[PDB]
């Protein structure tokens, strides 16, 4: 969730 | 009674009876587990699920393949999938029907000694042989003569075949793989901000290699082009709905099989492993060669590959030859096909091993047969 | 002129000149707005807050982190922050010093594209460089043979580095770190009867963490060392005054970091990312990486640490090999510490890259030396 | 001023100065080259390593030879290592003291000129001569008739050598050595599931090739014995502590010097090249040689070596003809040893090219002798 | 990691 996709 | 033909590949099993003109059973070669405790009761899980139901199941399990680099790493987990692929894939008891495994070249004489002894003990198979995946390559284009570039998730190999003969000294493996071509995606799509790690993220990247990464003719002009214009860069959306944008990236992964040191291998490319193989075959023979290079297995499949592979070896060849890339359709499933074929045939029906054989003379038997 | 160097962590901010042992500023990175509306016109209070004065006020504002997993996850609160860190905090005119920035390991490139641009637009600094994080460190170990589990609140990296020329394709970064146990802290507490809720409440936790919980040097046993004793029990007032009895807690809280499964991540606990990071590199290096392991940041501050560490990655690596896990105190700024060496050892004076270069090659400049 | 004795072998270059009977530099032949980026600028790193240097760097370093099969693949290379042997190896100003060059018989007469026109430009040595190294072999071992057979790195070399002369119409290059005899250990040893690809990885297997390998006076019936009983197992650790276990292929890869075609090389084995070379002679000096049978060069060494060498080419050779294998020990630098020796002749002294010959007559001082 | 020394 920081990134984009992903986390 | 027909026998069974298993492409024991690193990612795919391709599995049939001898005859089909296709494989019945196409899978990913997955053995899952689940990564959280059970609370359903009344679901009534079961503890390893494999193949496509693996695949369905996804993100609530760990995903673990047994087979790296050609090298089965996790028996009882491939005993579980040749389980499915009998019972249930193919829906047929293998201690009834002889059996025909593929197998990787230069690969450890234990890795075939177990297939043997959990084909022949576990599945009470009543013959069995294990061929050299290159050979049913080159047989599946119904030629007799070329060498063979075969890349699949686990392995690249080069296998030179002259009148059906295969020439041992002069194989080359290269592990660059599907898998590898999956790491380096991995990391070049981070640059961008999307990150993957879990075992079902790393499917998700598979996914989109397969359908939005290709072979670069010309990396420096392409390069250059991905540096001035928008225009070669698009999207593909994710189980999660949301769209993610795949650009430089696209060809700098597959890239790495003509330069392996952009994954930081030493290793020589496609390209050069092809010619070095070449040039390791007698002076008279390479003419023969440069008519009959094959390509075969799933990483053989990005689209302008055959293109690169040409251009490039067409350098390292001397000019005045007739450098000519043999990739056709169905080069997707080709080893197989070629093992359905060569089973089908009375030649080779001299060739199983009887399961009696084996029980009397030990591995002693393979030993020999595996050169 | 002398040089600022300055790391960005996910938690808080050191800063400080070139030269110096120790970073003169650590607003810890967070800020914060008002809850509710402000009554008392005459207290002359203002829009929002940040560091220790965000700490200050804290039971009234609530708080954000600009920095997650080291992606800087808002552009104007970091930007508050450097305007803090230069003309409140250290009372320098960053546009009279160049600056050096730090940076984590496959952080997206566009992170540091638009760092460039506000230190060069906003704060018109006149030359500038961004470290990858772990460098640093080994230049603050002296030590230029090693590799690196920098471990803070966002990131966890594990570079190797060797013979002083780095290894990059063995970099892994794990996104386990000390807002994770943070945040896993709030839930194993609740069990006992302890609710921590608000963003205020996570600083309490996060007091918790760093004064009363320690790594187990064999869970099991520890366990059972609860399950048998009140030994382990230690208690900590809250702000209220009243004493909070944790335990059974303390070594549970960070054995998250060797079983990252109590959480929900997938990947290995650090010490198999530390194993599977030497692995990754040619087989002569490994006997020196093992020799030369080194730990930094401040989640690499729990007692036991360094003998579960030594013992764990003992257990994955050979037998008849030495295991070094060179943890040194003060291995909390072991950063701002290598950044100071940095930009002190002159020879990297012509590293720093010019306004007019970023004026004319555009944020394409940034990636010269990067991963 | 005392004479610079220099063997130009294919694997590692023997130095020093004359009259000394042994070499006072001995370095493997390698110019090794970054694999990756130097990002701790304080190393003071070097655009290529040489030697020990490349050596003890191992798991950075590309390891290129300069000398391939036999001959000089890339002068400037070839002129990094003289250069690193006088000024480094051995700390001395070439300009200073005479120097010896080795050279191989039927090497194409264009490289005499090469190495003639950078030993004195290059390298202003103040006298110069280039000399067959075989002979410097029998000469070292004392003996003024006899057949050589010089195995190093690179090229077998056979060469009876009567009243002191090589006879050049007997000469048989044979290009079977211990470089090619180290890949064939690298696929033994891939039987058996150990894995080795990059060229560094090529030097951990050459180390291994120096200690466990060895010949056995009788194939199969010691493979029979190795078959029934683990006794003939030994082991070896790589530097990542991991140990070998290792049987059969001990006997095995030296094996194919007997047998080339294990490698499938069209040239004879050996014995067979010496027998063959014996054959060619002027028929009264049979008996000369016969007795007269006289091993060098590094691949030599193997335990049981003469033994076997013995057996064999007392098959090929009529009975009662005397044969015998000169085979003590120092005989890893025979030729080395002979220069020594051949530089300490007052004769020799007189003999050299001058420089100022050289700097009247440039490279054409060879074209009388070239023919 | 495969193989039993080298991957
Ligand atoms: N359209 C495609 N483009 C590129 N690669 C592909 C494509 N389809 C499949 N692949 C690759 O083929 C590999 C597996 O091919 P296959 O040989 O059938 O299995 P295995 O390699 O296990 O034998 C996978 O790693 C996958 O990445
Ligand atoms: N004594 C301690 N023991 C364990 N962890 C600590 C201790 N002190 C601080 N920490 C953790 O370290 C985190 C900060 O990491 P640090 O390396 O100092 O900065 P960054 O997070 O920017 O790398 C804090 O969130 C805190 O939870
Ligand atoms: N004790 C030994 N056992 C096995 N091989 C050896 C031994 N000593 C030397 N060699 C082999 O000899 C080769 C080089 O021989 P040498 O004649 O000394 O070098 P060059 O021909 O380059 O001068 C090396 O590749 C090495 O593997
Ligand atoms: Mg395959
Ligand atoms: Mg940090
Ligand atoms: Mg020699």
């Amino acid at each position: 969730p920081a990134w984009x996709a992903x986390c | 009674i027909a026998a069974l033909v298993v492409d024991n590949g690193s990612g795919m099993c391709k599995a049939g009876f001898a005859g089909d003109d296709a494989p019945r059973a196409v899978f990913p070669s997955i053995v899952g587990r689940p990564r959280h405790q059970g609370v359903m009761v009344g679901m009534g899980q079961k503890d390893s699920y494999v193949g496509d139901e693996a695949q369905s199941k996804r993100g609530i399990l760990t995903l673990k393949y047994p087979i790296e680099h050609g090298i089965v790493t996790n028996w009882d987990d491939m005993e579980k999938i040749w389980h499915h692929t009998f019972y249930n894939e193919l829906r047929v008891a293998p201690e009834e029907h002889p059996v025909l495994l593929t197998e990787a070249p230069l690969n450890p004489k234990a890795n075939r000694e177990k297939m043997t002894q959990i084909m022949f003990e576990t599945f009470n198979t009543p013959a069995m042989y294990v061929a050299i995946q290159a050979v049913l390559s080159l047989y599946a284009s119904g030629r007799t003569t070329g060498i063979v570039m075969d890349s699949g998730d686990g392995v690249t190999h080069t296998v030179p075949i002259y009148e059906g003969y295969a020439l041992p000294h002069a194989i080359l493996r290269l592990d660059l793989a599907g898998r590898d071509l999956t790491d380096y995606l991995m990391k070049i799509l981070t640059e961008r901000g999307y990150s993957f790690t879990t075992t079902a993220e790393r499917e998700i990247v598979r996914d989109i290699k397969e359908k939005l990464c290709y072979v670069a003719l010309d990396f420096e002009q392409e390069m250059a082009t991905a540096a001035s214009s928008s225009s070669l860069e698009k999207s593909y959306e994710l189980p999660d709905g949301q769209v993610i944008t795949i650009g430089n990236e696209r060809f700098r992964c597959p890239e790495a099989l003509f330069q392996p040191s952009f994954l930081g291998m030493e290793s020589c490319g496609i390209h050069e492993t092809t010619f070095n193989s070449i040039m390791k075959c007698d002076v008279d023979i390479r003419k023969d060669l440069y008519a009959n290079t094959v390509l075969s297995g799933g990483t053989t499949m990005y689209p302008g590959i055959a293109d690169r592979m040409q251009k490039e070896i067409t350098a390292l060849a001397p000019s005045t030859m007739k450098i000519k890339i043999i990739a056709p359709p169905e080069r997707k499933y080709s080893v197989w096909i070629g093992g359905s074929i060569l089973a089908s045939l009375s030649t080779f029906q001299q060739m199983w091993i009887s399961k009696q054989e084996y029980d009397e003379s030990g591995p002693s038997i393979v030993h020999r047969k595996c050169f």
